[PDB]
């Protein structure tokens, strides 16, 4: 019910600004704050600060000193944030959160329903989207009745890559693995799934693979 | 500022088992503790705020305790889909300041991983490269060693693997490996073999097609 939805991921130049919304539903928008938290690939979680949805009021984090800034549109339930002048150390993914903290001073403060999050990467690199290659189930793929096929998603930037599998349809048994980088500063990665040899004429496996920061979206049907 | 120092990193236990994080403050900030579950891929989710109270929704094997500067979160039977990472945050005064996480790994039984390999496809052979993918499915625990090799040569270059997170229902891990060659070397030779060691082996399996 109550969800917060948020701009996709985007690669930004060292010193460029961005910005990045952040829309609610299934509450009042103005009744709450929205609070900003970015996470650095590999450690952990920090406030940037937070806006009022009623009020207008923003109170920020000291360090982004007069980089970052919070607005809301009441019409669109939406929030936004943008941090200008952007640095190398910047990239990480940028969380927005529905905050309770009233005039009322109790401990039931918190964030709570947080977006699903933003990837920020900040680099000089040129953006490419991934080439997508099917891995076939054959008999070098079968144990026990069981096949495994998948999709290469290779030579990307930046991450990240989603995949689906049956436009969301087929889940149980999937695997999506970590990106590796290549000797050439170009991610890749795999998606595979498990499913029932028997049923391979039967059933159609087609991998959903969007790269937003190209905006990219490749389709490919994985057959035996 | 206020530093919430969370008291183990990591920690691994068992389906069942009862686990206690601790999350210390640098000052007294009464019971404006909040606790965060984090599993891998997903945003952080409220579990726990003012110390104990549970958020509807969050099973009951979860709990809070203490006021002052020390706070413990305690699962008392976990469970597999409790893989993740749990912070503390104070709500005392701004900057509400997070701890740094806890690790949290389930423990499980041996499990041999299913090897699998994927010749190039056609489509990417048009380009010039070959990659050449193994697959190693639902094993436990992390430790597997994938070797490559070209007819019956070990390879030594151009290798990339990568490891999951641990599953959320079945606690183990799969691992991806990539040989990738210029078209030119994929055709100079005839067999390619996956090498794998894992602990649920009795010695290392080799899984191999003909190009
Ligand atoms: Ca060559
Ligand atoms: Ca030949």
């Amino acid at each position: 019910e109550v969800q917060l939805v948020e701009s996709g991921a985007e690669v930004k130049k060292p010193g460029a600004s961005v910005k990045v919304s952040c829309k609610a539903s299934g509450y009042t928008f103005t009744s709450y704050d929205i609070t900003w938290v970015r996470q650095a690939p590999g450690q952990g979680l920090e406030w940037m600060g937070w806006i009022s949805a009623y009020n207008g009021d923003t109170n920020y984090a000291q360090r982004l000193q007069g980089r970052v800034t919070m607005t809301t549109d009441t019409s669109t339930s939406t929030a936004y944030m943008e941090l200008r002048s952007l640095r190398s150390d910047d990239t990480a993914v940028y969380y927005c959160a529905r905050a309770k903290h009233t005039v009322l001073v109790t401990a039931m403060r918190w964030f709570d329903p947080w977006g699903q999050g933003t990837l920020v990467t900040v680099s000089s690199a040129s953006t490419k989207g991934p080439s997508v290659f099917p891995l076939a189930p054959s008999s070098k793929s079968t144990s026990g009745g069981t096949a495994a096929l998948g999709c290469l998603v290779k030579d990307y930037f930046p991450e990240p890559v989603t995949v689906s599998w049956n436009s969301g349809a087929l889940t149980s048994g999937v695997h999506t693995f970590p990106a590796v980088l290549q000797s050439s500063g170009l991610y890749s990665l795999s998606s595979v799934v498990t499913v029932p040899s028997s049923s391979l004429g039967t059933q159609t496996y087609i991998c959903n693979v969007n790269h937003k920061p190209s905006n990219t979206k490749v389709d490919k049907r994985v057959e035996p | 500022d206020i530093q919430m120092t969370q008291s183990p990193s990591s920690l691994s236990a068992s389906v069942g088992d009862r686990v206690t994080i601790t999350c210390r403050a640098s000052q007294s900030i009464s019971n404006y503790l909040n606790w965060y579950q984090q599993k891998p891929g997903k945003a952080p989710k409220l579990l726990i705020s003012a110390t104990s109270s549970l958020q509807s929704g969050v099973p009951s094997r979860f709990s809070g305790s203490g006021s002052g500067t020390d706070f413990t979160l305690t699962i008392s039977s976990l469970q597999p889909d409790d893989f993740a990472t749990y912070y503390c945050q104070q709500s005392y005064s701004t900057p509400w300041t997070f701890g740094q996480g806890t690790k949290l790994e389930i423990k499980r039984t041996v499990a041999a991983p299913s090897v699998f390999i994927f010749p190039p496809s056609d489509e990417q052979l048009k380009s010039g490269t070959a990659s050449v993918v193994c697959l190693l499915n639902n094993f436990y625990p992390r430790e597997a060693k994938v070797q490559w090799k070209v007819d019956n040569a070990l390879q030594s270059g151009n290798s990339q693997e990568s490891v999951t997170e641990q599953d959320s229902k079945d606690s183990t891990y799969s691992l991806s490996s990539t040989l990738t060659l210029s078209k030119a070397d994929y055709e100079k030779h005839k067999v390619y073999a996956c090498e794998v060691t894992h602990q649920g082996l009795s010695s290392p399996v080799t899984k191999s097609f003909n190009r």
